[PDB]
RNA sequence: UACUUAAAAUUUAAGGAGAGGGUAUCAAGCACAUUAAAAUAGCUUAAGACACCUUGCCUAGCCACACCCCCACGGGACUCAGCAGUG
RNA sequence: ACUAUGCUUAGCCAUAAACCUAAAUAAUUAAAUUUAACAAAACUAUUUGCCAGAGAACUACUAGCCAUAGCUUAAAACUCAAAGGAC
RNA sequence: AACAUAAUUAAUUUCUACGUUUAUGGAGAUAAAAGCAUACUGAGUGUGCUUGGAAU
């Protein structure tokens, strides 16, 4: 069960397209140290990865799981978890529905439902 | 010399011209076609068309 | 058009729960308090309550993403009723514009935070949401020219592959 | 080199965290994608694609070349870019 | 004296010292701060656009455009030790 | 284009033959009330606009 070749083993990006059959064009950003600001920006790098279900949609955060065989050219990585869906973020600290700076479902609460 | 200027605006257009009909011959050549698409003329674009 | 559209008799929202309390109101009153006797401006005011009950949870709140974009939903559309007639006016043609690309700028905030009801949302007002392109593209008649060509020469490079293999599998077949 | 099998030196191939010359009057490239019943219409690009131009760089050293034809079956202007010499 | 024209209704042209010559925002009035001078007291933070001596040059060429002397975009050779601003 | 021989030590042959770039009028030396945009003619005038004119 050798793991892949390629130094990203575990990517984190926003789905910017899903147009593609169960593949997700995912988009990634790294910081790199600008050497004569010496400040940091943001470099961005496109993965293709495998969705196998299609259950991905524009604009969530997603966790990629480096591919031990490269399936295609470009796609060397599978969808490991969805860690935001878009519009539909599930609070990690408290669990609750969340829809920005507010919770659509109080944590005081207990509905169960 | 506005006369010479109109006499080499129409023939630095159809110039223009030659360059983009070339440009289309070169692509579907090199895709492997003998003949350009069915239905196909290039358009003029750089002739007095409005 | 729409599928509701007030009627004359309707009183204007100020007499709206009002009239219905008194216990008897002459003919006469009812319709100097219609609908008929307003202005247009209060006939918009009608049916945007009628689309909050109708849509959003909580008809009270008007602050809200889902209300802010019905209030310029009936906006929209009464800026088109008045372009319709006024062809050439142009600072209402800039309304309708801004109008529009704001409810966009809306709907993908609303998008983002709450897509339960940015669904139902789109669904009863009847607004398509297209999401932005990631590159824009330049139009010119140079361009949509090589443009048109080259998805020509590559269409007919596919099918004479299908060809191709048909033919190709089809010997096969018949050698088998 | 030891064992008749395990430590090295040295390479090759496939890759990618990041870094890496110029011109944007080079602004579009034109198959550059995915799926794997072979369908889908996608892929790269103003966060600089593509095009063209120039340049050995990474310096205990490394890369490229070995008359020319990028190669060298073949062809041709038919060999010192080994040391020393000559025009 | 009289015309294009200024007017109207349908199409096109996309230019002004289109300048308040002040980009747009949120600050503060103390830093014992005229921090050149004249304008409009000064200064800080944020984001984008733009500038890099002068003439050659609101030019040449390229590209876009109901424009065809136009409009927008915009060099090099060249030549100099200035050009320029406020008083 | 690519078969077959052999085989009481084992081997043999096959393992082909188009297009694209470079090159042979204008601007610069030695001196032998105003303006901006635009139209017409020729700087004159027209229309709008600016004060970087002026006016108690
Ligand atoms: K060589
Ligand atoms: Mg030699
Ligand atoms: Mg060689
Ligand atoms: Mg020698
Ligand atoms: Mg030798
Ligand atoms: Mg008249
Ligand atoms: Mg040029
Ligand atoms: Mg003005």
């Amino acid at each position: 069960i050798v793991r892949s070749s390629v130094h990203a083993k575990w990517v984190v990006g926003k789905v910017i397209g899903t147009a593609m059959i169960k593949t997700a064009k995912v988009r990634a950003t790294r910081l790199v140290l600008d050497p004569y600001l010496l400040k940091y920006f943001n470099k961005r790098k496109t993965y293709f990865a495998h969705d196998a279900l299609q259950q991905c949609s524009v604009g969530d955060i997603v966790l990629l799981r480096a591919l031990p065989v490269p399936r295609s050219k470009h796609v060397k990585h599978e969808l490991a978890e969805i860690i935001f869906k878009v519009g539909r973020v599930i609070d990690p600290v408290t669990g609750k529905p969340c829809a920005g700076t507010a919770y659509l479902e109080s944590p005081l609460s207990e509905p169960r439902e | 010399t506005r006369f010479l200027r109109r006499k080499v605006r129409e023939g630095r257009l159809k110039k223009k011209q030659i360059k983009f009909e070339k440009d289309l011959k070169r692509i579907w050549l090199k895709a492997g076609l003998k003949e350009a698409p069915e239905n196909w003329q290039t358009p003029k674009i750089y002739l007095k068309n409005k | 058009k729409q599928d509701d559209e007030p009627p004359s008799s309707a009183f204007i929202k100020e007499y709206k729960d009002i009239i219905p309390n008194i216990e008897k109101v002459d003919d006469v009153v009812k319709r100097i308090l219609s609908l008929e006797m307003a202005s247009r401006k209060e006939k918009l005011k009608i049916k945007q309550e009628q689309l909050m009950n109708k849509i959003v949870e909580n008809p009270e709140d008007s602050r809200t993403l889902e209300a802010q974009i019905i209030a310029l939903t009936v906006r929209i559309r009464n800026y088109e009723e008045h372009m319709q007639k006024h062809r050439k006016d142009k600072a209402h043609k800039r309304h309708l514009l801004m109008s529009i690309d704001r409810r966009k700028k809306l709907l993908k905030i609303l998008r983002q935070t709450n897509y339960d009801v940015f669904e139902k949302t789109c669904k009863e007002l009847g607004v398509e949401y297209t999401l932005p392109p990631l590159h824009f593209q330049k139009v010119h008649r140079r361009f949509l020219a090589k443009k048109a060509l080259c998805i020509r020469v590559y269409q007919e490079v596919q099918k004479l592959k299908k060809q191709k293999r048909a033919l190709k599998a089809a010997a096969a077949a018949a050698k088998k």
